[PDB]
RNA sequence: UUGACAUUGUGAAGAGACAUAGUUUCUUUACUUAUUCAAUGAAGCGGAGCUGGAAUUCAUUUUCCACGUUCUAGCAUUCAAGGUCCCAUUCGGGGCUGAUCCGGGUU
RNA sequence: GCUUGUGACGGCCCGUGAAAAUCCACAGGAAGGAAUAGUUUUCAUGCCAGGUCGUACUGAUAACCGCAGCAGGUCUCCAAG
RNA sequence: GAUGGGGAAGCUCCGUUUCAAAGGCCUGAUUUUAUGCAGGCCACCAUCGAAAGGGAAUCCGGUUAAGAUUCCGGAACCUGG
């Protein structure tokens, strides 16, 4: 009110230099960004075969949370723990003298692709966590088949790095379980059953659904209101 | 959470921390000693009949000088080596690949005397 | 055989354009928001002489719609535009000599120089002295528009394609005889090294198809096939007809 | 022009060593009138707005 | 230069067999993601809504449009003044608005 | 008067007769600055400093190219009665 | 004529701001100390290429066997600090 004035401003074609805006939608990203994006695009514009796309169907936050809970209850030995164990049988066994069984039967998540696969074939694993972001996809796409063939419950989990966390690695293609302490025993079938509702039992019906082919909005909007006009006269 | 706001459409190189060199072992093992001390700068006096007649009426000190060294290096060298202030230094490259300094000693000093000190008469 | 002249021109060396004095590449504003939705104003602050282009250019100055600064544009000055004049450019803009309109926004019978082929390329058609295009009708759906070019050809281009109202100055430049060699000399002085020209029939069979003979003569049909290859094409290439044009031409 | 005192590069009016007074005159008259007529055609179309 | 094959995918109309069910093969025409052309300090795209109001209302809106600048050879820049929210009040400084949402496909 | 420099003009062109470094000015108003004391270094005066390389001579009926001290060739400025 | 690139068996060829994540300046932030980063503009993009083009600044007098707008004498001017 005092010596101050309200002057607005007219940013309307042919007057007044444009005001800074958020041109985020327009910026010229480095090609390493364009290529990781247009791949995702190119990934879905095409009709993708149903031996892929039986992936992309990934577990849900809820069930996975408890499946990550139950699996974190079976981390492998850390560097220290094994040293701790090491000098617990270096000290013992050499004096106490127990047939290498001065140590309890271990219970942890099995991992490493090559390991897990042989376990699936040997009918010994009970739960398979297949990552869904293995980039050479061919590494893991034959595990949905192998399981259903071998009659093992499997679950395409979201998070190949997250999978790594519960096993002391940066990443892991797969997580697994052959053993479960008598405590968690009954708790297992709950998470196995829930899983087999979204995966192991669906499979055959998902093996024939060709995924993707999805249009982007600028030409989805095009169709959307094209099949609106020339029909509802 | 949220993205980022960009008031420009030009992705420029993300400014990054420039870490400097921490040599886990030496460059050379011993730094090269001075390559142009005053003993190397001025090489010999120049004692021509015309160069003396420069020292008579001129208060000038002619020297054969290292061609690796410029006006400054000749001033500092004449000074330090001959105990003199210097008015100006004129140089030239004589036809045999040698620097001829035409040093002029400030009014105070006498180049005439300064000759029979260093020892050429 | 030698390699003939019309072969050595395309390696482009002594032949290339004589570019030093040229004012710049004359073209329309970039096709942006200001010209896409509405209009934008400019002053022809100078019309000047481009060398080796007998039609004057008009230096037209604009405001930059995003930074506080002036943009200068080089136009091919249409006939009648003047220093000081204001120029409007974009969809909604007046129908005055000078302004630049998407070929859509004009009715049947408008006339427009420096008109684009594909829209956005800042100009391409009827850019020479006197030349202009005429609009002979629009196709509203499938927003095409149809014109008769300088050579009387009936092309169709986008309606969102831009053109600038009027004809190009320096008309009938080609009516005054060059009279003498020198005036031709100085003409191409600022064009390119294509003058003077020697007749093939005046040279040797090394140097030309027409080259050679104890009498000076073409020695075979001078109508050369389209499928002929370099070294061959001299004379009347692909001529569908030949001989003195008896009758009223124009286009059908 | 850098070896020389500023009074050699200017005349004491606004736009000194730039435009030539007679030009600054037009710059002024064109400024005032147009900023003025930029009110006449405001009030005018106000009337077209409040009444049509 | 002209043909076939590979780069080569996707729909719809119509023909082509086992001979009037769909795997597959093409003449017409659509699709965008490969491939190709163009321009720009990848600047305002596409979808929705504010207002406006021509529209004629056949239930109430069934809609289509427009949605800051044109007598003048002036001037148009300090994340913008105005509005308003905060620091615990400096001198200075920021948020929201001004400048409608939504999709990150530069067009 | 001769040569030469500069001016204001005029004739000519389908020919209308380079760039760039650099220096200045202006529009702008981010700022900064006094009453017991601030402001100024586009005003004057004052201090220091200015490296490297080329610098001789010929340029021609002998110092260059023409097997050479060859009647040839080889860009240019000054110009008395 | 490099560089990102794209050609080519390869010597290399194309291209020169071009399908590139291309850089650096004011000075404030310090009063742990010397330089991180807080603003903010800038996208300006190699480089080489005229001893007749462009171009910061010097003249007179004297002097040498042979140098001088370069020495000496006097009298200036320019640029940087």
């Amino acid at each position: 009110n005092p010596l101050t004035h309200s002057t607005p401003k007219n940013f309307g074609i042919g007057q007044a230099v444009q005001p800074k805006r958020n041109l985020s939608r327009y910026v010229k990203w480095p090609e390493y960004v364009r290529v990781q994006r247009q791949k995702k695009i190119l990934s879905i514009r095409l009709k993708v075969p149903p031996t892929i796309a039986q992936f992309q169907y990934t577990l849900d936050r809820n069930t996975a949370a408890e499946t990550f809970k139950l699996f974190n209850k079976y981390r492998p030995e850390t560097a220290a723990e094994k040293k701790e164990r090491l000098t617990k049988e270096a000290a013992a066994v050499a004096e106490a003298k127990s047939k290498q069984d001065a140590s309890p039967k271990p219970y942890a998540v099995k991992y490493g692709l090559n390991h897990v696969v042989a376990l699936i074939e040997n009918k010994k694993a009970k739960l398979v966590l297949i990552a869904n972001d293995v980039d050479p996809i061919e590494l893991v796409v034959f595990l949905p088949a192998l399981c259903k063939k071998m009659g093992v419950p499997y679950a395409i989990v979201k998070g190949k790095a997250r999978l790594g966390t519960l096993v002391n690695q940066k990443t892991s293609a797969v997580a697994a379980l052959t053993e479960v302490r008598a405590e968690d025993e009954a708790a297992l079938a709950k998470l196995v059953s829930t899983i087999d509702a979204n995966f192991a039992d669906k499979y055959d019906e998902v093996k024939k659904h060709w995924g993707g082919g999805i249009l982007g909005n600028k030409a989805q909007a095009k169709m959307d209101k094209r099949a609106k006009n020339s029909d509802s006269a | 959470k949220a993205l980022k706001v960009r008031t420009s459409a030009t992705f420029r190189l993300p400014k990054t921390l420039k870490l400097a060199r921490a040599p886990k072992y030496a460059s050379k093992a011993v730094p090269h000693y001075n390559r142009l001390d005053s003993y190397k700068v001025i090489e010999q006096p120049i004692t021509s009949e015309t160069a003396m007649k420069k020292v008579e009426d001129g208060n000038i000190l002619v020297f054969q000088v290292s061609m690796k060294a410029n006006k400054y290096q000749i001033k500092k060298a004449v000074k330090e080596l001959y105990e003199v202030d210097v008015l100006k230094v004129n140089t030239l490259v004589r036809p045999n690949g040698t620097k001829k300094a035409y040093v002029r000693l400030t009014a105070d000093y006498d180049a005439l005397d300064i000759a029979n000190r260093i020892g050429y008469i | 055989g030698r390699v003939i002249r019309n072969q050595r021109k395309g390696a482009g060396s002594i032949f290339t354009s004589h570019t030093r004095l040229r004012q710049g590449a004359a073209k329309l504003r970039t096709l942006d928001y200001a010209e896409r939705h509405g209009y934008i104003r400019g002053i022809v602050k100078q019309i000047v002489h481009d060398s080796g282009r007998g039609a004057p250019l008009a230096k037209v100055v604009f405001r930059d719609p995003y930074k506080y600064r002036l943009r200068e544009e080089i136009f091919i000055a249409n006939e009648g535009v003047h220093t000081g004049q204001f120029i409007y450019a974009g969809k909604k803009a007046s129908l005055n000599v000078g302004n630049v309109l998407p070929l859509g926004s004009v009715p049947e019978g408008t006339i427009v120089s420096n008109v684009e082929e594909k829209p956005g390329d800042r100009g391409a058609l009827a850019r020479a002295s006197g030349n202009y295009v005429i609009i002979i009708g629009h196709n509203p759906d499938e927003n095409k528009t149809r014109v008769r070019l300088p050579s009387g050809a009936k092309k169709v281009i986008s309606s969102d394609a831009r053109g600038v109202i009027g004809v190009i100055a320096g008309g009938g430049r080609v009516d005054k005889p060059l009279l003498k060699a020198g005036r031709a000399f100085h003409k191409y002085r600022l064009k390119r090294n294509s003058w003077p020209k020697t007749r093939g029939v005046a040279m040797n069979p090394v140097d030309h198809p027409h080259g050679g003979g104890n009498h000076q003569h073409i020695g075979k049909a001078s109508t050369i096939s389209r499928g002929a290859v370099s070294g061959q094409k001299a004379g009347l290439i692909a001529a569908r007809r030949t001989g003195l044009l008896r009758g009223s031409q124009k286009t059908q | 022009y850098a070896t020389v005192s500023k009074t050699h590069k200017t005349v004491s009016r606004a736009y000194g060593g730039s435009r030539c007074a007679n030009c600054v005159k037009e710059r002024i008259i064109r400024a005032f009138l147009i900023e003025e007529q930029k009110i006449v055609k405001k009030v005018v179309k106000e009337q077209t707005e409040a009444a049509k």
